[PDB]
């Protein structure tokens, strides 16, 4: 009986904890390679490049999810990096999209009741992020209220 | 502009909780063959199922939400479904949202002078929708669980999703616009 | 009787009506919470302009494109707003793989009630897109007229 | 009897011929959309957007060949062509994945035979651009040569 | 006998291997022949900065991103330039919708000489990614070291 | 240079329309197999087709857009199709509005205070390119309605319409460079 | 602060080594049907694996990572899969390096006008989590050469990789912070 | 560095040139069964085929380009393809395009002041990488119209594709480096 997030059904649910891992082991060396040199760092003090552990997080999602980025790496080891990481992007979305056309062709349309998963991920990802700005800015409004006494 | 925009909030906050309002109580949401005795023409909408035209027009029954029998507690997800289906939590809830923006619109414009009113009417009216789409798609889900059509309380369900996002954002715009407002009198008098 | 071929918008077969819709609504939420997220705090701006260029219309286009598996020139930076771009980059991508997943099936698939594409089965596909460029001269037209009279009203 | 350009296959030629023709078209209607207006210039004289009959053809071709772009239309007018080149070009390019995927299963592995001619042409594309350029070059440096005397 | 699974490398079982070194070498070409045309006129340059930013290894960087449907912070501009890059898009797009066609059936045959993928089908990917990020881990330390050993001798 | 362009521009206007009212006006479109009474190898235009081998060669019958069909369970779609074939309106719209903007083009050399003119030659190109493509596809898609080709009145269609996009880019690059001289002047 | 982040990193090193330790020294990594003599519900971890049910429960035997098989067409891959989930080369080395960046922090705390050393955990930690994803992947591999899952000591060492990570990132910042610091100094 | 550049592109254009000219002569390009005599193991190259092992072992036998039989031209691509295999044309001009490069950069290491003649010889060397590219795609598709392996004369020929292609970045390396010196010279001097 399929469920509501049968779209993870092509690949398996190790395929999925190893790539978290993979995602933030990727994000986690680029971001120290990208800036553990002191010699990476010109003159509070400027970064050659805008890779930080936050900002290199967002590129490697970015990277995996075919949308992009607005910074690239630019010297050799963040290259590789990067370069490692679109490779295993390529072979593993495009076996994911593979097997989820075969899934499929086992012409029936799509119902809403196979893609209600996303839907609610959707929904619950939007309403945390309203949580967590509502949060950052009443902290930003208590330390100014204090400021102010 | 404050004052049209204010209207523009008002009227639409006013529209959007109006309509869920009704596509909650009427029953137009769906059009499919069945019966209201304890195969016709039926409408149905989130509480109660009645037949159109035949012998028995106008009869009302009350919508069973588990069908079928022996009462298979085998999968949670297909009972937690069901409940939140049979409930009807988030049309309700979507319904909460929009009453409550309203009325921080409405106690906005006696004060005047508390910003965070205006912020708490968008994020209401914008909750509100996010409520509404969730609605919307568990009472699919549930019907999947015979050609058939929607009603006109689905629609007005869906319009009124529609205009509370409009409303939600016409808030944060009036926020925003006070914000700038209080910050460039105070770049002034510095 | 003949055999009828796919209608001239076969494009949405490989869908229910019901995706669509709730992906019309999925996709104005997403842009309505990431303009929330990103406008709505005081202590994101500076007569006075924004640290980011997260306004409505620019959220609506960031979707847009993020849907349509193409990018824009701009990327939310906070939190909050990055939170919407994953997830909605999540939803694309599910979505978008569900959809094309067998769209040249969908479009040749013939109803009584391997082949080379046609241009017949892709028809619908070239009369949106030039409609679609009819209605942008027309904006911009529009837009050009209005500006020149109002030009030519504050001159006189 | 497969040929050397048996990639095109899964599109009918008319498609083809029509896929170029609607490329010229969205080109020069977002090039006209973005340009034609006094009031999108400011003040030789510099425009508000880069969207210039060259550059509009290079980002039909980037959204087209899902490659992206440096650049985006950011008026009214020219992200309604933008949107509706993206529609097209989604489907346009699923279509031709989606048929490409039956053609070649009608697991054997692909031969260089049936891409010698994007191989062909790749090399010839190549040819032409340094041909382009040393055109470029000679020219200017016949001018220089003039200029100096 | 016992059926055999996939080799440990079996992603490159959708091509030839034939494919796969003329695909490096056309990368290769592609390369040079970017860098060639983007930088050996004098006219495209003002100690002296040129106008464009495709060096070799740019060139390179570029047409790696291009491959892997990817991108990067810098495009070309000049006509020799776009025409490089746009053969080179299309060349991508062929090349990679036949390699991704049958990627998970490729992954999961199996050989005497619908499932779900299993990791055994791309620990080789995994294990490639790993012994990358090593190798870029290396080589930041190697650099670190060698600017560190540097200017300790110029102080001294 | 300003002439240069006028002159590149009218020009360009001139064999587009040529190109546009020859292709409409002549009966080699495609090459099939068909009948010109009432199964050789035939050609077809727009309007009429006709024989090219046989005793039959050289007589010429009007396309019949309406075939008598069984008929039953006909879409309106696919008689809009047919009528907008039959009706050729789109390859004329095209002719009009290529006409139009030749017309624009001339009045402009009369008038040349006025700087709309050039504009609105650009839009009337443009749309005319717009218009060829819709009738094309329109064409291509009530033929599919098997060994065939296409003669020269399609492939003339084809270059009136690349034609006609560049001499609107054209205008459209005349229109600006006129108005970048009024700023200028206005200027100083 | 640097003696809250000095805490974390050290709190954290310390989880990761106990987490990875207690892992790799416990039977609990999958739950399956087997045979602990020599089919009932059994768990396994990396070493032995022991019944949980019926007249056998409590007994361990050793994993017998080569069986004697018809062991004919023996590709080197297969050999070379299992002699690296026999030897548990990664989570032990992946043990190794979380108490060499153990030892480095408590090194620099002793050594405070040494920045390297900082650096040196930094790079342990990470090169301890890269070890976890291998040794795990390795593990699950291994396993599939049909009901199963996995208890607590595989979930105890996805924790370690998780944490050794975190207290890479922590030391690389406290490293960047001393570096910035020294450089402010300097400068004035 | 002007020294060191200029006997690292020597020396690469040399090797690259020699790399190509043996891969050309020899006839280690497959190994393939067949026979010598107008299946056994067999080596040939672009011209020859010769017999390893065997009776008749050490015996060459030249290349039929055009085998079966009825000499089918209903299709010219083959007819085209088959002739340009037959006739080796693109590794032919790869090895000329390398010793023009060549005699190029000799010339330039004479004159030492026309800046040109380097871009010619960088323009040469890629060019000459091209056609190599054009020639294995040739003989590779050739060869497709029984497992097979490719001899030392394929990767030799592969090599010097990618030396040839690492001398023309060298060159246009040193010609933009030339110019730059000559444009800072004269700014200074101005
Ligand atoms: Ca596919
Ligand atoms: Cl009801
Ligand atoms: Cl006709
Ligand atoms: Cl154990
Ligand atoms: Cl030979």
């Amino acid at each position: 009986k399929p469920g509501v997030f049968s779209f993870l059904d092509p690949l398996a649910y190790e395929i999925w904890m190893c790539i978290v891992f993979a995602y933030i082991g990727v994000s986690v060396v680029l971001f120290l390679v990208s800036r553990f040199s002191p010699y990476e760092w010109h003159t509070s003090s400027e970064s050659t490049n805008e890779f930080g552990i936050f900002n290199s997080l967002w590129f490697s999602l970015g990277a995996f999810m075919q949308q992009g980025c607005d910074i690239s790496p630019r010297s050799l080891s963040g290259r590789i990096v990067g370069g490692v990481w679109w490779f295993f992007t390529l072979i593993i979305i495009s076996s994911y999209t593979a097997n989820l056309a075969a899934f499929l062709t086992v012409t029936s349309a799509l119902s809403l009741s196979n893609v209600a998963g996303v839907f609610y991920i959707l929904v619950g990802g939007l309403g945390l992020a309203m949580l967590v700005a509502l949060i950052e800015f009443c902290y930003k409004s208590r330390a100014e209220a204090k400021r102010m006494k | 502009d404050r004052g049209v925009q204010m209207l523009l909030t008002t009227v639409g906050a006013f529209a959007a909780f109006s309509l869920m309002t009704i596509a909650v109580g009427t029953d137009y949401w769906l059009y499919s063959r069945g019966v209201c005795k304890t195969e016709v023409m039926t409408h149905s909408g989130l509480w109660r199922t009645c037949c159109l035209e035949g012998n028995f027009k106008g009869l009302c029954k009350q919508i069973d939400h588990f069908p079928e029998d022996a009462d298979y507690e085998a999968d949670t997800a297909e009972y937690f479904l069901r409940a939140v289906r049979a409930s009807s939590i988030f049309p309700i809830l979507s319904v909460i949202l929009l009453f409550m923006g309203g009325l921080c619109i409405a106690a906005s414009e006696f004060y005047k002078t508390r910003h965070n009113i205006i912020l708490s009417a968008g994020i209401f009216f914008v909750s509100a929708g996010l409520s509404n789409i969730i609605g919307i798609i568990v009472y699919i889900s549930a019907n999947a669980g015979n050609s058939y059509s929607y009603g006109w309380s689905f629609y007005f369900g869906a319009l009124s999703f529609i205009i509370a996002e409009m409303v939600g954002v016409l808030a944060v715009h009036m926020f925003i616009d006070r914000h700038k407002q209080l910050r460039a009198t105070a770049r002034a008098t510095d």
